[PDB]
């Protein structure tokens, strides 16, 4: 779940690395 | 803009982290 | 006697005989007199009815199918002129096809004011070849003579006599007991008198006193103060040609019908101005006014629903239409320039508007000239306007060179998918409708709605222009995403004016005159942009570029409109002169014709023209007788919005694939003379050698200045007027008469060659006898000094000599005279 | 035999690539395949890595984002055939993010058994035209392939390998260069194949080790047991899947660790058919005590509760979540971006729901025109509900046109507004149908009734051409009208007429006139009386401005209200090829007349403009001009015809020298009406030589040097002889001739010459017709006395 | 008569139901 | 508007074909 | 080839790029 | 029209010669 928010805002940083950890 | 959902944020969030080591889902 | 009875005018008499006997009182049918839809009404019923008082029919008489009367002789008897004043197909009396009339009645009536008469496929009219149609008109014009019961003989006439005055058809008569009174044939549109006698020209038809204007049976010229006066006092307007009528009768006319209420020119009361004149309110007066003018132009049954182009050309001759307006326009491929030319000079409207089922239509410029809408009509709920059912309405009207503002009626947009709402704010702001607090019914589940006006606009930041190719990058459009953009559409048109856009197009389906382009978008760093492939040099093009975006259900858009720039092609070298007509007007002066190039690129300075001697042949003194494919663009090739609607959906599906995939992959933290033509297509070439050639070059420089950029060489040959005056032996024919009578000819070569001499004819002739005639070869002319008259004969010699150039022959020299001896 | 290797699951590989030594033993991946997160992997990491192992792939496989892997022979050349039972977003065939692969290496995937194939983002690759998809393809889905560099000018595809090809082009089938397309008997290769090229045993899906082999197969399409490619097997190999069985000791054993609570995602495997499964189906339900699936208290299906009170559907990935479901504890939303051939796998999944909780919503109809799979359905508890109350939202519905049956299908609404606007495909019959059949209460709702039914034409009455007449462009038809419950409400009815060829024309779902390639359409306006055949016998119309012989199809259509009751749904006629009356075959074109001799001439000329009916003959007629006569005497000193019947060309023999001839010519299509004269005029070729003159040149000899030439006119001169050329010549004289003139000519019966020199002469005389013109007479003698 | 009606303007089947008797 | 004289009368005897004939 | 883009339905803006230097 | 030889020539001048004109 990473689109629903990277086009719906501008993903934070922290939410970028949410998917990476 | 930086609504970002393609290429722009795969290439943004591979240097943002995973290079660290992707996590596996 | 001035029609002693009651004045009444015309009507349509239907299944009714009663008001026949109003005209028995009756001496002027004023205006027609028409008798039709007889359906129930047979001959029984009409039996002869006189009127000792009628006089007049204003206008034409109708017939039309009665299947009442027996003959003419049940109805009008009496009558005294067919006044032309009014005529029907230019006929002032129409008799046409209507069965059970066979006889006629009439015998005082010999004319009619002016105009025809319509004898067409008669079914029983007897009578009718008895009677001349050359003394009643005062000329023949249209008029039928053929398809009569008499002309055809198709009745049985019986003629009590041409009292019957005196003067196929037998005699001169109308009916069995009728015969005509035949009166001088002077008095063809005044009449004579029922007894074979003419009168003067005040007395019109019958005239029982000749002269005078106060005892005259009817009138001519024109009627007042009992008399027939010839002209009407200004007071007293003229009417109809035929009478004067006072001021205040025209006054009272123009109150009562307000029936085109009555006006006034040049002192004739008529019901409206003349077309080309105008509306003077001093007097009803009519003033000169060209072309549709503003006048009160009531529009048929108060409106007209416009979806022809008839519909639309009722407008013409009026300025300010009366009346409401139903816009039924459909279809049509490039057509509104027509309908503006019937429209854009219209600039007012009484009524209300309505807009039912308009659909080739996109954008709203048409009217430039309307400013405020009369709103008479006023339709429910206090309408002055009704937009409905315009499926396809893109934009509306500007208010820079268009102005409005409404007084009365509100707006109504519905089912406009087309339609955004910011053009109806502009509509009611500058209109003031909404201003009026007045609850326009704008349904704006329908307008604004599935139409995306955005106002992203796109500019080249990157131009490069040639003759034919110009190259453009403008600058690169991002919407939030970067999939939003879907690519960019250009569009491209010539530019004769820098005002036409494609909502100055045709506006509607088919081929537009304007041209699409389409770029693939750039990724996100290159600039949007486009090279065109070809164009004609020197020429203005309007060019701007609409692009394409993402949409979604929830009516998501991002739309960048690139500015129209009209930019022009480069010039390059001018196209060949056209047309080399090169004549010879003398036997010194050419005069060459021609057209400029196809490709002026620019304007031509000047023409390069040429010419060289092409003079007689040499051998001509030795002759003695003695694949292709649609390439590029296509202006034929049309693309459905099926296919962008398919696209759209195939690009939602791979951005739909994608994301599902991104979601579910990852979670958060667990040379020759010539002569140079300047602005000129003909010219003389005087001055030159005669019967000579004369290839003449021909080229057309758009550029003199900076260089002579001229066309390529259009060769032409012209040859001047050859001389054959000079081909005319000179000198008498001296004889050498030698020992054996071999007469060596002296006879010298004429003045000038001609172009050149074959040869020498001599017609040498043994006097007294069968002539002779001799060729004399140049070569044998020049070995022979002339030639040699040999096996002569005694006696005198009749010698006559003429050259041969190729410009002609000359002339027979003197018949030189030597006597051969014995 | 098969499988050699151990039967692995799918899973995901990202990061590091030490997991793949597993893959070593893996002949056969049960399950999906997914690798992903390829950052790190060069063009020479992979030499290090190959597997004799991946036969066969029960789900789907998926690429995402690696680099290098040139070609695909650095790996297994297996997996013949692929089961495909698991779909990513209905793609059993993903290919994404790859600027690596040059070509194509495997050479054993014959058969695309399951599944769409997703090929994109690729800048380098080739070989892609070697695939013969018909050889490949035993199940198509639309495949997506595009944003590939042999999409783009990359390769040709060559090979030293010509292989087989059934299309219509031919390739030189080769994956790679080095080895050429699988090649399997085209007669018998989903019967099983061999690499060797020969039919297999019937028990096997493509290549065989050995032919007609179950033993040496390579990949099982019905089951697999004891090294042996088979279709039975006995009760303690339970079917698992198909193709192969597995032991009881199995089933137990799974039964009782997913029984065990650390590990409840996993359903106790039971017996069922003799077939090991995980859970029991709709109905049934788990038998712990008994490995089998009996009925609670009957059936007790799967309560499937919909999260967020909503499950939304886009692809068959997502349509396989949900199989088996009876009960639905949520609302619905559907969209169809795009994508087709869906309704199957509805109606063979899904078709079980009879009952729905909340509402539904659809937009974007793009692949549905019709709906069956759910007859069941009759129920709508509306548990959630959209803003506005509404129970159901309809938008973006351009494709859909059929709901369902009214009588096998039923609906009872509980509760719920219904939204209804854009659905132009779907007309106000259907909506109807909704209002009554799920009695949807039946409280209009806000419905943009102007947006639906746009283009679905439902017009259920009819209207039918009562009066019938036609004049060669003037068709005049009064139809049988149409009265809807009030002939007010009524707004006409509309003339749809088109020129057509053949009859193959029908009639349009309906739009305004806005182009030029659609019907005619020609409205009359509703009668408002009360039907009386004395102000309208049958409503009609007269269209004029026709052609002669030309057939036109044309039908008409009411114009009606939009009544809020279920009626007013208009009426329409039928599709009439009506051929209009001819007239006027016109004027035959062009004509041509050339001679090319004294007794031929060609004559040419243009069929008719307008020939109506059909052309049945020309009327042709000519008449010979011969040479006018008054040039005869001066010195310069009926109708014969012929019938053309459709033809355009004509020659004409048997004429005299010269002269001229003019020509007319008019077609007729009956016999009758005929056309303009067409004239055209031609002169044969004159006779120089019947211009010779006859009659020797005699001689009167006297004494006195008077000699008299007495000679005759030409046989037959092109016109006649205007005057004569006596060159009587002393010998040794230039031109010596003599002009003999009409006058002189009859005069003198020719000439007559009065002195000449001593010694012989000769003289030729020569005729001077108006064309052609004599000829010399032989130099004849006659010697002057010396 | 119909002159006035047809050969000047153009007539309709309900205008002539009252006609052609 | 076309349909005048002689070709008038044809017109009305051709078009009321539901009905008689009156011209 | 360039001429098959271009000589054979016109080139785009990007095209030329790839035979120019 | 098509790009094709002159042009071609002329519209890779137009693109390239920017940079260098290449054919």
């Amino acid at each position: 779940g990473i689109v629903e928010q990277c086009c719906t805002s501008i993903c934070s940083l922290y939410q970028l690395e949410n998917y990476c950890n | 803009n930086q609504h970002l959902c393609g290429s722009h944020l795969v290439e943004a969030l591979y240097l943002v982290c995973g290079e660290r080591g992707f996590f596996y889902t | 006697h001035l029609y002693p009875g009651e004045v009444c005018p015309g009507m349509d008499i239907r299944n009714n005989l009663t008001r026949l006997h109003e005209l028995e009182n009756c001496s002027v049918i004023e205006g027609h007199l028409q008798i039709l839809l007889m359906f129930k009404t047979r001959p029984e019923d009409f039996r002869d009815l006189s009127f000792p008082k009628l006089i007049m029919i204003t206008d034409y008489l109708l017939l039309f199918r009665v299947y009442g009367l027996e003959s003419l002789k049940d109805l009008f008897p009496n009558l005294t002129v067919i006044r032309g004043s009014r005529l029907f197909f230019n006929y002032a009396l129409v008799i046409f096809e209507m069965v059970h009339l066979k006889e006629l009645g009439l015998y005082n009536l010999m004319n009619i004011t002016r105009g025809s008469v319509r004898i067409e496929k008669n079914n029983e009219l007897c009578y009718l070849a008895t009677i001349d149609w050359s003394r009643i008109l005062d000329s023949v014009e249209d008029n039928y003579i053929v398809l009569n019961k008499d002309d055809n003989e198709e009745c049985g006439d019986i003629c009590p006599g041409t009292n019957c005055p005196a003067t196929q058809f037998v005699e001169r008569c109308w009916t069995h007991s009728h015969c005509q009174k035949v009166c001088p044939t002077i008095c063809k549109s005044h009449g004579c008198t029922a007894e074979g006698l003419c009168c003067h020209s005040e007395c019109l038809g019958n005239c029982s006193q000749p002269d005078d204007p106060t005892k005259c049976v009817a009138c001519r010229n024109f009627y007042l103060d009992g008399r027939c006066v010839e002209t009407c006092p200004p007071p007293y307007y003229h009417f109809q040609d035929w009478r004067c009528v006072n001021f205040s009768f025209c006054q009272d006319l123009h109150h009562k019908c307000k029936c085109h209420q009555y006006v006034i020119h040049n002192n004739k009361c008529i019901p409206e101005c003349p077309s080309g004149y105008t509306m003077n309110s001093s007097n009803l007066l009519c003033t000169p006014c060209l072309g549709p003018c503003p006048k009160v132009c009531h529009l048929l049954e108060g409106e007209k629903t416009i979806d022809s182009v008839t519909s639309a050309q009722e407008l013409r001759g009026c300025t300010v239409i009366n009346g409401s307006l139903i816009i039924n326009i459909r279809g049509g491929n490039n057509l509104a320039a027509e309908l503006e030319a019937n429209l854009g000079l219209i600039e007012e409207i009484s009524g209300y508007l309505k807009i039912r089922r308009s659909y080739a239509l996109v954008s709203l410029s048409f009217f430039r000239k309307l400013r405020l809408i009369r709103g008479e009509t006023l339709e429910i709920g206090n309408y002055s306007f009704y937009a409905l059912d315009n499926q396809n309405l893109r934009q509306l009207w500007d208010w820079s060179k268009h102005n409005l503002t409404i007084t009365q009626g509100k707006l109504f947009f519905h089912y406009n998918p087309k339609l955004c709402l910011s053009e109806i704010h502009k509509m009611e702001e500058v209109s003031g409708t909404k201003g009026r607090q007045e609850r326009n019914d704008i349904a704006l589940k329908t307008n604004g709605d599935q139409a995306s006006c955005e106002n992203e606009l796109l500019k080249f930041s990157y131009i490069r222009t040639s003759f034919d190719k110009i190259l453009l990058r403008w600058e690169p459009y991002w919407p939030p995403d970067f999939r939003d953009l879907l690519g960019f559409m250009l569009f491209y048109k010539e530019a004769p004016y820098q005002n036409v856009t494609e909502f100055d197009g045709q506006d509607a389906c088919g081929s537009n005159s304007w041209t699409v382009v389409d770029i693939d978008p750039p990724l996100r760093q290159n600039h949007p942009g486009w090279l065109m492939r070809g164009l004609k040099p020197w020429t203005q093009y309007a060019i701007f570029v609409k692009t394409l975006v993402t949409f979604s259900d929830e009516r998501r858009t991002y739309g960048a409109k690139s500015d129209i720039i009209y930019v022009q092609t480069d010039a390059t070298n001018p196209s060949v002169p056209l047309d080399p007509i090169s004549v010879s007007n003398s036997s010194s002066q050419i005069i060459l014709k021609w057209k400029p190039p196809s490709d002026p690129n620019g304007n031509i300075t000047h023409y390069l023209v040429f010419w060289e001697r092409q003079a007689e042949d040499s051998e001509l003194f030795e002759l003695d007788y003695c694949y292709e494919d649609s390439a590029g663009e296509c202006c034929s090739c049309p693309k459905t919005d099926s296919q962008i609607l398919k696209e759209l959906e195939e690009s939602s599906f791979r951005k739909t694939f994608e994301d599902y995939l991104h979601n579910v992959v990852f979670v958060p933290r667990p040379h020759r003379p010539f002569e140079k033509v300047v602005n000129k297509e003909s010219l003389v070439i005087s001055g030159l050698r005669h019967f000579t050639g004369y290839r003449i070059e021909l080229q057309a420089c758009n550029q003199d200045t900076p260089e002579e950029r001229c066309s390529v060489a259009a060769y032409v040959s012209a040859r001047t007027m050859p001389e054959a005056k000079a081909d005319d032996i000179v000198g008498p024919v001296t004889h050498e008469i030698f020992e054996n009578n071999v007469v060596h000819l002296m006879w010298q070569e004429p003045k000038e060659p001609n172009g050149l001499i074959v040869l020498y004819e001599v017609s040498y002739r043994r006097y007294g006898d069968e002539e002779l005639h001799l060729c004399v070869s140049r070569k044998h002319f020049a070995l022979e000094r002339g030639c040699r008259l040999r096996g002569l004969s005694p006696g005198n010699y009749s010698v006559r000599i003429r050259a041969t150039s190729l410009a002609g022959n000359g002339s027979w020299t003197e018949p030189t005279y030597f006597y051969v001896t014995d």
